[PDB]
């Protein structure tokens, strides 16, 4: 209740507590932030938050330099505090104001400590969902990206690891949820496609097969979100095509554009090869038109891939439909 | 240095320098001449640019022009004289005859050469030929009239076509109701714009003015009276757009020359009158090889026949045009036929273009409306998506609110956060 | 002996029927299988014509024995350069041979298909294969079936080895002698539409030397053709290095053709390729590798335009 | 008929026809005026084509009205205006404003005449009040003159300088291009062999103006020029030479200047500073402290006669390089302008690059034709071999006593041999 105790907490935090002593403090702090009025929080406020994060930074740093780690408890308790601290408009706003706060949340996403990754992924997902500021998703992603460059790993690794067969249903649902939270709020179709295609290259598609089997309402909800969002992206891509057909109906003007697009790119030679092969299409009055139609079906099914992802460029077999 | 090439090559005709005074301490002094010499060089170089009796009558100029002509022609001087008397077209040609007329000695020179027909083998080859021609009575008239006959069929076909074209054009125009339509439409639209003007209530305008419709532009010079009339036809009277097809000969008529035509015919009638007068002065043929008067009377008949067909067609053509002028109200005498069909040909071409330009304008206008539509649909689609995101957490009102985060998380758990 | 050759000509022209016609043709056969070439010249064209007048009468109308016998005489008659040459000079000789290919009478068809096959092989005249083909066409037009139907029926399961082998060999005799690669591919592809591919899979199971031989000939030729078409591409790469020039050529080819709309739709879809630095070249590559499997189709045949699920393998065959 | 539209429309100024003497039994007499009428037609049409104080005592009538308008748009106190001019307050002055004042200022006599009526000031019109104020500023016209030259000085310095830089650079790029020098030596060589035995033979150099003409010397069959030949030599045996066009980067800019205009333009900046120098030496001593002329135009006349000197440097230098180029490549600098010389060189450079390019296309085309000829022989040999193999089965011509011709053929088919 006291308003002085918020100042005391700030001081204990900076006092150099370790192990079960630091933990017993965090646990008290978690409880204070969860029971007092928002005004108490404001008193703790930024300097308090910063104190939480300095510790979190020390802990993530001693766990990179370690082998067996009882640490989980303190790191995770700090995550529980952050939730409490962000359980109001002030704390959220204060958090986003930090320089390293979102990054630290990301680094708490370690699939080996599932319940901590779960809690940290929820908060990240909440941030993505926000109306203000603009493009919270891209900021969360920027941080995931920075963690990835430091550990030197694919930035979506920890999420795919969390979906693998061994892990709890709770962790899967949390990983999908954060994927959904990164993709769904983005306004630009190309962006949704980029990200989704990226997750697929990392094995997202096979994992999805497994998760669709699980009899779990929370899991179904996230799958339906992901699927529906993919279908809507396909529907948009198809609309770009209708637009192109309407606007670009002149062989020359389209050719010049395709050219301008691939010039000075690894794609140029491929295009030249394609044209050359069309010259090789058997010169027969019945068969030529059918060659071209077959080719056009093949091109269509590649460029307009279904489900708003890129084709799998490593998969070496295709089934063109007719 | 000094070279010595086997093959003389083409050269750059520059203006040279010589070391003596011409050089000093310039660029040219410090030039090593063998610095670029190969024998292969001069090889490739020499490859590309290498540079691989007695006269008793005729003057000296005529005997020489014949000495030439004759050596080339090569034909028994007797055979020649024969093909000229018979008028044997199996051997005669237009060129052949013209060379003869140009190469031929003067009539006096031939006079003095057929009085020397005693010493024939004694003469130069250029006078042996001249003796042989000194025989044929009425030589030059013979040749001219022959030439004319050789040219007649061809000079008819440089006349008939044009009279045909122009007649066709004149008919096509008078019979095209789709063209008449366009005219009526134009008077209508024009009479409205000229309301209260001195030009108000017109019963017609001069048909020459058509190429000027285009000159009448809207406020923003984006549209003309011609495009307007053409769009009107396109939208509400498609039948009119077919008038350019009902005037297949107008283009050919615009290319004619009524003057050259009038002359061309007038010359043909003189050329017949000339032949006619050479047949009516001609010595009765001595020998049976002289099938002239025979063949030319046959000819002067057929010729006057065809000529009179032509003069009909042409007097008719002039009448059509004069009546065109009565019908569309203009002074035929002020405007040559071609000038007139050119103005019409130009108009037709302008109209075809206006139609085309209209179609491209309408396309460009669709493009711009469809963009407006999709861009506006977009500002809505998103504004609406943004509004749904603000229904989750209003980041601006109640501060002493807790459970903000627990709300976001329940929305996420349940699906509600996603739309 | 030479007296009875003039006789045959008058026996064939007398209107013999059934077993009388038959015993005359059986003798005619042995006379032809046994007397020196000079005896055949003495039977000659006028006698060939009468076999053929009868052949045409029979076809127009258990005739089997009579027709078939005429076919054995033909084989005998044309077992020397004189007979063959004379055969070729006939207006409807090759056509009637064609009409003898009734999968109903397996042994008649076998014999006619060998003669026709032999005809395709000749160096002179030029392009015998095409004249055989022309006849196959004409028959086909008057029965209202596909010109290669009879050939395919004979390849079908219940039919004897000999007939199978004979149909494949005639097929090889129409294709292999052809100069132009375009022609061979045309014909092979026409057979494939009629169901050839599936029939060959069944004949591959049969242990039979004669059959293996015709199959090896047929396959090797596909291979040589495929290889030749790969060469066409190597040339193209050498001569058409220029976007504009290639573009214009394709354009002239497809213009005013059922192919124009597709080519436009191809170019329009390419504009849809995701505008990403990494993915864009991969799209184009992938498109390119599928276009290659389609256009340079294997075994010198067109792709199966009728399959509703076309399969494309862009993994390497050999390493 | 008769209309009465609300808005005047643009019209066709055609020449109208009236029913009277104008019509007779023509096309127009049989027209139905209402045949095309709509109220919508006239609507579309109306849319597109619619059509939308005090007495003078000195100043002449014109000047008064001009000043009346100018002082109306200007809108500043006649006392303020006086101040800016005296102080030379550069925070207010503009090229624009000082060029208006010079334009509108009454004659000096009209100011002297108003300066003698400074008594009736409130009674005078605006135009003359201004006149009385300015009739005060001593040596007004020189003062506005000098003030402008200063406002413009910077800008006119930089229409002179960059040109003097271009010519200087180009002059250096040339003198120093060994790749260009090479091309000259190679040209001299070739030229000399070509001219071997002519009056031009053994030349120690040619005049560099001549380069643009090398191309004028064609081969036997005019398919090849001396310039393409020289350019092939370089491509094949001296690539470096092909880089001389890049070593001459300023040549194009130099080709576009004007020696005459720099000379004039610099000499005028000389007289302009000598006109403002003396306008500071005859200048009356300042009566009041706002007159910062004799002060600031002495700080200018120093800095300006300073930059002029630096340009005069570069310019005397530049000219020297061109006179030196003339000594080095042996040409009269005085008979040929700078820009003319560099235009000739610039042109040649282009000719060269282009000859190079055309050579390549030529070689590509020679390749295509050769490979095509190889393939045509490969095929003719392919089919002959394949035909010689077909004839090893049978020669339909040799001996006819053979039976089993057709048994042979079937054993071939049967075994594979036939294939
Ligand atoms: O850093 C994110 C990112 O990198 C880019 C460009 O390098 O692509 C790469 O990074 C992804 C993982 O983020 C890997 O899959 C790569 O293979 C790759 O080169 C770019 O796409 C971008 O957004
Ligand atoms: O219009 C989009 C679209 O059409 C479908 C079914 O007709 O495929 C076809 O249309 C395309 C391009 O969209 C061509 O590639 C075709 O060959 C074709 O019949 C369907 O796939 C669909 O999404
Ligand atoms: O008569 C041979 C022939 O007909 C053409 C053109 O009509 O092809 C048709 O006939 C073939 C078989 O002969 C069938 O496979 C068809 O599908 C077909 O339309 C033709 O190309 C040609 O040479
Ligand atoms: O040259 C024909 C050809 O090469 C193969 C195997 O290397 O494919 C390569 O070349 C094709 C185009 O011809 C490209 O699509 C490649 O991606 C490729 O590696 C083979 O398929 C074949 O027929």
């Amino acid at each position: 209740e006291s308003s002085r105790s918020a100042m005391m907490y700030i001081q204990e935090l900076r006092s150099g507590l370790r192990d079960m002593h630091l933990l017993s403090c965090l646990e008290s702090l978690r409880v204070s932030l969860n029971n007092n009025p928002v005004s108490w929080v404001q008193t703790f406020g930024a300097e308090g938050l910063a104190s939480l994060l300095d510790i979190l930074k020390r802990l993530h740093d001693e766990k990179e330099e370690t082998s067996g780690n009882y640490d989980s408890r303190n790191q995770h308790e700090i995550i529980r505090c952050l939730k409490a601290f962000m359980n109001n408009k002030f704390g959220i706003k204060t958090m986003l104001e930090t320089e390293e706060g979102i990054l630290l949340l990301v680094r708490a996403m370690d699939p080996a400590v599932p319940n901590m990754m779960i809690d940290a992924a929820k908060l990240l997902s909440a941030l993505c969902i926000l109306p203000q500021p603009e493009d919270m998703n891209e900021r969360v992603l920027e941080a995931m990206t920075e963690r990835a460059e430091m550990d030197e790993v694919e930035r979506f690794q920890p999420l795919l690891d969390g979906l693998k067969s061994g892990t709890s249903i709770a962790l899967k649902v949390g990983c999908l949820q954060l994927i959904n939270a990164l993709i769904t709020p983005a306004e630009e179709l190309d962006f949704r496609v980029h990200i989704r295609s990226e997750l697929m290259r990392l094995g997202l598609h096979q994992v999805l097969q497994e998760l669709r089997e699980i009899e779990n309402e929370d899991m179904k909800v996230q799958l339906c979100v992901f699927d529906e969002q993919g279908d809507e992206d396909f529907f948009d891509l198809k609309g770009r095509l209708d637009d192109i057909r309407m606007e670009m109906d002149d062989f020359g003007e389209v050719f010049q554009i395709i050219l301008n697009t691939v010039k000075d790119s690894k794609a140029e030679p491929h295009f030249l090869s394609i044209l050359q092969h069309l010259l090789l299409v058997r010169n027969d009055y019945e068969a030529r038109p059918q060659y071209y139609k077959l080719i056009e079906e093949c091109v269509s099914q590649i460029v307009l891939h279904k489900n708003g992802t890129d084709p799998d460029f490593k998969c070496r077999h295709l089934q063109i439909d007719i | 240095k000094v070279y010595k090439p086997e093959v003389q090559l083409r050269r750059p005709n520059w203006s040279k320098f010589v070391a003596e005074d011409l050089s000093q301490d310039c660029f040219w002094t410090k030039v090593k001449e063998d610095r670029f010499e190969n024998n292969e060089l001069f090889a490739k170089l020499t490859l590309a640019f290498s540079a691989q009796k007695e006269l008793k009558v005729l003057d000296s100029k005529t005997a020489q022009n014949l000495s030439i002509f004759l050596g080339s022609f090569r034909m028994p001087y007797q055979e020649i004289k024969n093909v000229i008397l018979e008028v044997n077209e199996a051997v005669l040609t237009e060129s052949m005859i013209q060379n003869l007329i140009k190469q031929m000695p003067e009539p006096e020179q031939l006079k003095m050469l057929s009085e020397l027909k005693e010493e024939y083998d004694d003469l130069a080859e250029s006078e042996q030929f001249g003796v042989v021609m000194g025989t044929v009575p009425r030589l030059r008239p013979r040749l001219n009239a022959i030439l004319f006959k050789l040219q007649f069929s061809e000079q008819v076909e440089n006349i008939k076509p044009e009279i045909v074209s122009v007649t066709a054009a004149c008919e096509e125009l008078r019979k095209s109701e789709n063209f008449s339509s366009l005219l009526e439409l134009t008077l209508l639209v024009g009479n409205y714009m000229n309301a209260g003007s001195r030009n108000a209530g017109a019963f017609g305008f001069n048909i020459s003015f058509l190429c000027k419709l285009r000159d009448t532009k809207s406020a923003d010079q984006k549209m003309t009276l011609l495009h307007f009339l053409a769009e009107l036809c396109e939208n509400d009277h498609p039948e009119v757009l077919k008038f350019p097809d009902e005037l297949a000969h107008v283009e050919k008529a615009s290319r004619v020359s009524a003057e050259n035509l009038q002359k061309s015919l007038d010359q043909m009638k003189k050329q017949i009158a000339d032949v006619e007068r050479d047949v009516q002065n001609f010595p009765a043929a001595t020998d049976e090889k002289d099938k002239f008067v025979e063949k030319m009377t046959s000819f002067v008949k057929d010729a006057q026949e065809q000529y009179n067909k032509l003069r009909m067609m042409h007097s008719n053509m002039e009448t059509l045009y004069k009546e065109l002028g009565d019908y569309f109200v203009f002074d035929p005498k002020k405007l040559s036929v071609e000038e007139f069909f050119m103005d019409l040909h130009n108009f037709r071409n302008m109209f075809l273009q206006a139609v085309k330009e209209n179609q491209k304008r309408r396309e460009t206008e669709e493009k711009m409306r469809r963009a407006k539509l999709a861009k506006e649909k977009a500002e809505k689609e998103r504004l609406e998506k943004q509004q749904k995101r603000e229904q989750l957490i209003d980041m601006n009102a109640e501060g002493d609110e807790t459970g903000v985060m627990d709300s976001l998380l329940e929305a996420l758990q349940s699906g509600a956060a996603f739309r």
